[PDB]
C-alpha cells in the first residue's frame, strides 16, 4: 500500500476547481512533517509543484494552492486548464519508512465532448491460419475521454485467457485509441459459432461479433 | 544553472549488470543529498535509496536491499546506481533527484524532511530475454467500421517483432487519408505486435488497390502486403 | 568506539623540540562538545596534564609548562599536535592524548567531564645518545628433553637504545607461559631485555618456536628461531 | 496563543521503547523553555552546543523532540561520543549535536509490582547505528556461521529484549523518561521563536 | 595549585578483602573528583566520576565516597585482576591535577620458584661477549635472592636482574638474572651456577652447567 493515500483520479472541466487529497497518519504529518507536491507532466520528469505544504516555486501559477491540517493535506487547482492534465504526487517523511510518496492522482481536464468508441473486429486471416496461428484484432478509436474496458466473449461465454490490451493512446485529433488481441489456436477458432469483442466506455458498451464462416 | 543529467536508455537481458549515472552541475555536489526514485510500469513513485556525497553515507529502502548498490564519486560529481543481476521485473524508469538544505551541521540530519527540487530527466531501463526478430505481416481483410456512414477498415497485422520501432506506409506513401497505425502491444512472449488500418467507403472496395509497406530496420526486414476483399 | 593513537619520534636531544601528533579515527576531532588534551607520565611516577585544545583552535595550557608548550589542531587530517620547544630531562615520559566531553548546566554553566578516551601512549626519551638497534640471541632449551615435564626457552635482546622493544612468540599464537621481562639499563648506556616461555618438553620436536622482536627507532624487525641444540 | 506544543511530549501518558523512539517535529510557535530549565523535577538537564539560559532569546527554524524510556545508569549514554548498547544499537547523537537532553525518574508510572516488561531495547546488531538512525527490525541475529533462516535457536537470537522495571529496584535499574530536543537553524526564516 | 594527596602509597591485601584508598585535597573541589585505574603499560581507565558515580562497564565491587576535601575509593572484594595503580583527579579547576597514585598488590599463598639456566648462545660468543641467564618462574612473594657462583666462587657487580609485574590471574612473579662476562673471562672458568633462596624451597636450589653440554 502507501502510507500516504491519494485518490486514483480526479476530473474537472476547463475553468472549474478541484482538490486532490493526501491522507496520512501519526508517523507522517501527524508528527509535524510538512507535505510537498510534484507534478508529472506527460512525456516529462516529475517537477516540484508545492514545497512546505503551501509554497510555490517560481513558474508555478497561483491557481495551484496547498494546505495541511491534522493528518491530511490537500492540493487545490482553480481555473482548470488543459495543460494541468498530469499525474500529481504528494510526499512527506515517515518516522518508520523515511521519505514517502503518495500513490499519485491522474488529473483529467474534459475539454472535449464525450465520444463513443469506434470498434472494428478483424477475424484471423487465412495466411495466419495456414501457419497454425490465429489472432483476433479489436481496434478501438475516436473515443473521449481516454479510458475503455475490453471484454471478449466466446460464443456467449466469457474468455479468460489469451487477451492482450494496450493502454489508450492520444490520436492527432485529441481523441483516444486502443487495441485488443485475442490469440487462439485455429481449431478453437473453428469450433465456436461466434467470437465477440465488447468495449465499455463511460458505462456504455459497444459490441462487435465475427463468425468463422 | 542547477541540473542533473542521467545516462541514456538501456536495453539489457536478465542476469546482466547495469550501472547508470547522475551528474550534478551548478551546485556544490558534496553538500546536497541525492535520491534514486523509481517509476515502475503502472505504479507511482518510490524512493530506492539516498546518498550523501561528501561522506558516501548511503541508506537503502527494504524493497531494494541486496540487489542494488548506490555509489558516488566526488571528483567527477556523479552518483551511480548498479544492479548485480538484472531481473525483468526491474524494467522501468529511474529518476535521480536532489534534496537537502546544502548546509552543514545539524540541518544535514533532517534533510530527509525536505523536497526534491532538482530532478533528473530519467533513464529508461528495459530487461527482456528477446532478441532482434523481424515482423510477420498478415493482411487484415476489410471489415465493417460504421454501418451508418458505411465505412470499412482494411489493413495488415504486424506480428512478433523486436525491438521497437516499426514503420508502416500505404501504397508507398501516396495513401494518407484514413490511415491509422495503432501503437503496439507487448505480449507475454516479449515481442511487439501492432496493426495499421485504412478507413475507406465500403462501396469503394474493389476499385482501389491497397499495399502496406512494413519496414523494421533493426532486423533489416522489408515486407509488402496486398490487402484485398476476400 | 573512537580511537586515539599517538605518533612521534621516540628520541630527542636536550634543549630541542619534542613533537608528537595524535590521530583520531572512528570519530571527528571537529565535534562541538569535545575537548582534546595531552597528558604525560614520567617513568615510574605520576600523571601531569599539559594542555587542551578545541577544534576552533582555542587552547588552555598548564601554567608550569606554558613557556614551552604549543598545541595545534588540523581538522582536515583529524589530528592535534604537541610541541615542547626547549625540552629538558623532565621531558622523558610516556605521552598520552585524551578526549573529554562538556555540556552546559541548567544554570547555564559549563561542565566538563573527566577523560573518557585515551591513546595507547608513546614514550619519548630525552638524551644525547644515539639510536642503536638490538641484537637478538637464542636462549635455547636445555637437554632435559627426556623429561615428561616442562622446558623453558627464550630470546635475549641486547644492546639497544632507546626504548621500547616489543616481543612476540610464533606471531602471537603463543601467549601462555610468556614472560617478557622489563629492560635493564646496562653500564654501556644500552638496554637489554629477555623474553622467555615455558612449554611442554614433548613439544620440542613437534613445534617450532620463533620469537618476533621489534624495535621501531631502528626499524629492526627480527624473527629468531629458538632451536633445541 | 501559538504556544509550542511541548507538554504533549513531556507530559505524555505513554512513552516509547528506546529501540522505537518517537520523534515530533515542531514549528511555527513560541516556546517558553523556562518551564523546562526552571523545573527541579528533572534529574538530567544537559545541553550540548547551547546554554539553556539563552534559549528564550534565540530563534530556530525547526525543533525536533525525541523521547523514549531507558534505565538510570544508561542516561549517561544519551550524549555525543558515548558507547553502549543504547548509544550504539538504539539511539545515537551526532558529534556536531546542538540540543538538549532532559530526563526524569518515572518509577511511579513505568514500573509495576511483579515488574513491567512492556519496555524493550535492542541487544544485538550487525553494525552500530548512524546518528539519529532508527531500527525497528525484528530479524533474527546470526551470531554464528549457520544461517538462521528466520527462526530462533542456537546462535540465532531474537535481537530485542525487555527491561524489568520493579518498583523496589535500585535507582540505576529504575525507568527514566528521556526527551531530546534538537535545534536546526536554516537560512529560511526562524519560526520557533520563544520569548 | 590544588594538591591531591593519596593514602596509602602502597597497599597489599588478600583476595576478597575490602581495601580503601584516600584522596585529600588542599582546597574544596566539591564532588568534581574522578578515579582511574592504570594497569602497567596501559593507559589509565576511568572508574568513578562525580566521586560516587560509576562509569559503564566498571564492576560493582568498586565504590567511591566523599565531598569537599576528603574522598575514598573502596573495593569491596579485591580480585586478582585489580593489581593496578589507582589515581584520583580533580576536574573542578582549570589546572587539572592528579594524585600520586596508590599501588595495590595482591597477597596470596607462597609458591616456590621454578629455576632454569641458559648458557650463552654460540652467536653471542662469536660477538665477543657472554651473557649467562637464570630464570625464576611463577613465585610468591617477590622477595628472593640469586647468587652467581663461577668456579664455586661468589661473584658481585657483574650481574643484573629484572622482575615481572604481578600476574593478573595467578598473582605470582618471575625474575631473570643475567650475568655478563667477557668472551675471554668466560673461556677461563668451567662451571657456572646460580643458587636461589626463596620461602617455598626448604633448601636452596642450584642450577649449573659445564661449558660442554649435550647437543
Ligand atoms: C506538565 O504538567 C505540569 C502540571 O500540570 C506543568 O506544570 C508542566 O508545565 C507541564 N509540562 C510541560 C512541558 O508543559
Amino acid at each position: 500500500q502507501s502510507v500516504l493515500t491519494q485518490p486514483p483520479s480526479v476530473s474537472g472541466a476547463p475553468g472549474q476547481r478541484v482538490t486532490i487529497s493526501c491522507l496520512g497518519g501519526s508517523s507522517n504529518i501527524g508528527a509535524g512533517y510538512d507535505v510537498h507536491w510534484y507534478q508529472h507532466l506527460p512525456g516529462a520528469a516529475p517537477k516540484l509543484l508545492i514545497s512546505g505544504n503551501s509554497n510555490r516555486p517560481s513558474g508555478v501559477p497561483a491557481r495551484f494552492s496547498g494546505s495541511k491540517s491534522g493528518t491530511s493535506a490537500s492540493l487545490a487547482i482553480t481555473g482548470l486548464q488543459a495543460e494541468d492534465e498530469a499525474d500529481y504526487y504528494c510526499q512527506s517523511y515517515d518516522n518508520d519508512l523515511s521519505q514517502v510518496f503518495g500513490g499519485g492522482t491522474k488529473l483529467t481536464v474534459l475539454g472535449q465532448p464525450k465520444a463513443a468508441p469506434s470498434v472494428t473486429l478483424f477475424p484471423p486471416s487465412s495466411e495466419e491460419l495456414q501457419a497454425n496461428k490465429a489472432t483476433l484484432v479489436c481496434l478501438i478509436s475516436d473515443f473521449y475521454p481516454g479510458a475503455v474496458t475490453v471484454a471478449w466473449k466466446a460464443d456467449s461465454s466469457p474468455v479468460k485467457a489469451g487477451v492482450e490490451t494496450t493502454t489508450p493512446s492520444k490520436q492527432s485529433n485529441n481523441k483516444y485509441a486502443a487495441s485488443s488481441y485475442l490469440s487462439l489456436t485455429p481449431e478453437q477458432w473453428k469450433s465456436h459459432r461466434s467470437y465477440s469483442c465488447q468495449v465499455t466506455h463511460e458505462g456504455s458498451t459497444v459490441e462487435k461479433t465475427v463468425a468463422p464462416t | 544553472q542547477v541540473q542533473l543529467v542521467q545516462s541514456g536508455a538501456q536495453l539489457k537481458k536478465p542476469g546482466e549488470s547495469l550501472k547508470i549515472s547522475c551528474k550534478g552541475s551548478g551546485y556544490n555536489f558534496s553538500r546536497y543529498w541525492i535520491a534514486w526514485v523509481r517509476h515502475m510500469p503502472g505504479k507511482g513513485l518510490e524512493v530506492m535509496g539516498i546518498i550523501y556525497p561528501d561522506d558516501s553515507d548511503t541508506r537503502y529502502s527494504p524493497s531494494v536491499r541486496g540487489q542494488v548498490t548506490i555509489s558516488a564519486d566526488k571528483s567527477t560529481s556523479i552518483v551511480y546506481l548498479q544492479w548485480s543481476s538484472l531481473k525483468a521485473s526491474d524494467t522501468g524508469i529511474y529518476y535521480c533527484a536532489r534534496f537537502g538544505a546544502g548546509m552543514t551541521g545539524m540541518p544535514r540530519y533532517f534533510d530527509t524532511t525536505r523536497w526534491f527540487d532538482p530532478w533528473g530527466q530519467g533513464t529508461q531501463v528495459t530487461v527482456s530475454s528477446a532478441s532482434t526478430k523481424g515482423p510477420s505481416v498478415f493482411p487484415l481483410a476489410p471489415s465493417s467500421k460504421s454501418t451508418s456512414g458505411g465505412t470499412a477498415a482494411l489493413g495488415c497485422l504486424v506480428k512478433d517483432y523486436f525491438p521497437e520501432p516499426v514503420t508502416v506506409s500505404w501504397n508507398s506513401g501516396a495513401l494518407t487519408s484514413g490511415v491509422h497505425t495503432f501503437p503496439a502491444v507487448l505480449q507475454s512472449s516479449g515481442l511487439y505486435s501492432l496493426s495499421s488500418v485504412v478507413t475507406v467507403p465500403s462501396s469503394s472496395l474493389g476499385t482501389q488497390t491497397y499495399i502496406c509497406n512494413v519496414n523494421h530496420k533493426p532486423s533489416n526486414t522489408k515486407v509488402d502486403k496486398r490487402v484485398e476483399p476476400k | 568506539q573512537v580511537q586515539l593513537q599517538e605518533s612521534g619520534p621516540g628520541l630527542v636531544k636536550p634543549s630541542e623540540t619534542l613533537s608528537l601528533t595524535c590521530t583520531v579515527s572512528s570519530g571527528s576531532i571537529s565535534g562541538t562538545s569535545y575537548y582534546w588534551d595531552w597528558i604525560r607520565q614520567p617513568p615510574g611516577k605520576g600523571l601531569e596534564w599539559i594542555g587542551t585544545i578545541y577544534y576552533s583552535g582555542s587552547t588552555y595550557y598548564n601554567p608550569s609548562l606554558k613557556s614551552r608548550v604549543t598545541i595545534s589542531v588540523d581538522t582536515s587530517k583529524n589530528q592535534f599536535s604537541l610541541k615542547l620547544s626547549p625540552v629538558t630531562a623532565a621531558g622523558t615520559a610516556v605521552y598520552y592524548c585524551a578526549r573529554r566531553t562538556f555540556y552546559y548546566d541548567r544554570s547555564g554553566q559549563k561542565v566538563v567531564e573527566p577523560f573518557d578516551y585515551w591513546g595507547q601512549g608513546t614514550l619519548v626519551t630525552v638524551s644525547s645518545a644515539s639510536t642503536k638497534g638490538p641484537s637478538v640471541f637464542p636462549l635455547a632449551p636445555s637437554s632435559k628433553s627426556t623429561s615428561g615435564g616442562t622446558a623453558a626457552l627464550g630470546c635475549l635482546v641486547k644492546d639497544y637504545f632507546p626504548e621500547p622493544v616489543t616481543v612476540s612468540w610464533n606471531s602471537g599464537a603463543l601467549t601462555s607461559g610468556v614472560h617478557t621481562f622489563p629492560a635493564v639499563l646496562q653500564s654501556s648506556g644500552l638496554y637489554s631485555l629477555s623474553s622467555v616461555v615455558t612449554v611442554p618438553s614433548s613439544s620440542l620436536g613437534t613445534q617450532t618456536y620463533i620469537c618476533n622482536v621489534n624495535h621501531k627507532p631502528s626499524n629492526t624487525k627480527v624473527d629468531k628461531r629458538v632451536e633445541p641444540k | 496563543t501559538n504556544l509550542c506544543p511541548f507538554g504533549e511530549v513531556f507530559n505524555a501518558t505513554r512513552f516509547a521503547s528506546v529501540y522505537a523512539w518517537n520523534r515530533k517535529r515542531i514549528s511555527n510557535c513560541v516556546a517558553d523553555y523556562s518551564v523546562l530549565y526552571n523545573s527541579a523535577s528533572f534529574s538530567t538537564f544537559k545541553c550540548y552546543g547551547v546554554s539553556p539560559t539563552k534559549l528564550n532569546d534565540l530563534c530556530f527554524t525547526n525543533v525536533y523532540a525525541d523521547s523514549f524510556v531507558i534505565r538510570g545508569d544508561e542516561v549517561r549514554q544519551i550524549a555525543p561520543g558515548q558507547t553502549g548498547k543504547i548509544a550504539d544499537y538504539n539511539y545515537k547523537l551526532p558529534d556536531d549535536f546542538t540540543g538538549c537532553v532532559i530526563a526524569w525518574n518515572s518509577n511511579n508510572l513505568d514500573s509495576k509490582v511483579g515488574g513491567n516488561y512492556n519496555y524493550r531495547y535492542r541487544l544485538f546488531r550487525k553494525s552500530n547505528l548512524k546518528p539519529f538512525e532508527r531500527d525497528i527490525s525484528t530479524e533474527i541475529y546470526q551470531a554464528g556461521s549457520k544461517p538462521c533462516n528466520g527462526v530462533e535457536g542456537f546462535n540465532c537470537y531474537f535481537p530485542l529484549q525487555s527491561y524489568g522495571f520493579q518498583p523496589t529496584n535500585g535507582v540505576g535499574y529504575q525507568p527514566y523518561r528521556v526527551v531530546v530536543l534538537s535545534f536546526e537553524l536554516l537560512h529560511a526564516p526562524a519560526t520557533v521563536c520563544g520569548p | 595549585e590544588i594538591v591531591l594527596t593519596q593514602s596509602p602509597s602502597t597497599l597489599s591485601a588478600s583476595v576478597g578483602d575490602r581495601v580503601t584508598i584516600t584522596c585529600r585535597a588542599s582546597q574544596s573541589i566539591s564532588s568534581w573528583l574522578a578515579w582511574y585505574q592504570q594497569k602497567p603499560g596501559k593507559a589509565p581507565k576511568l572508574l568513578i566520576y562525580e566521586a560516587s558515580s560509576l562509569e559503564n562497564g566498571v564492576p560493582s565491587r568498586f565504590s567511591g565516597s566523599g565531598s569537599g576535601t576528603e574522598f575514598t575509593l573502596t573495593i569491596s572484594s579485591l580480585q586478582p585482576d585489580d593489581f593496578a595503580t589507582y589515581y584520583c583527579q580533580q576536574y573542578n579547576s582549570y589546572s587539572l591535577t592528579f594524585g600520586g597514585g596508590t599501588k595495590v598488590e595482591i597477597k596470596r599463598t607462597v609458591a616456590a620458584p621454578s629455576v632454569f639456566i641458559f648458557p650463552p648462545s654460540d652467536e653471542q660468543l662469536k660477538s665477543g661477549t657472554a651473557s649467562v641467564v637464570c630464570l625464576l618462574n611463577n613465585f610468591y612473594p617477590r622477595e628472593a635472592k640469586v647468587q652467581w657462583k663461577v668456579d664455586n666462587a661468589l661473584q658481585s657487580g657483574n650481574s643484573q636482574e629484572s622482575v615481572t609485574e604481578q600476574d593478573s590471574k595467578d598473582s605470582t612473579y618471575s625474575l631473570s638474572s643475567t650475568l655478563t662476562l667477557s668472551k675471554a673471562d668466560y673461556e677461563k672458568h668451567k662451571v657456572y651456577a646460580c643458587e636461589v633462596t626463596h620461602q617455598g624451597l626448604s633448601s636452596p636450589v642450584t642450577k649449573s652447567f659445564n661449558r660442554g653440554e649435550c647437543s
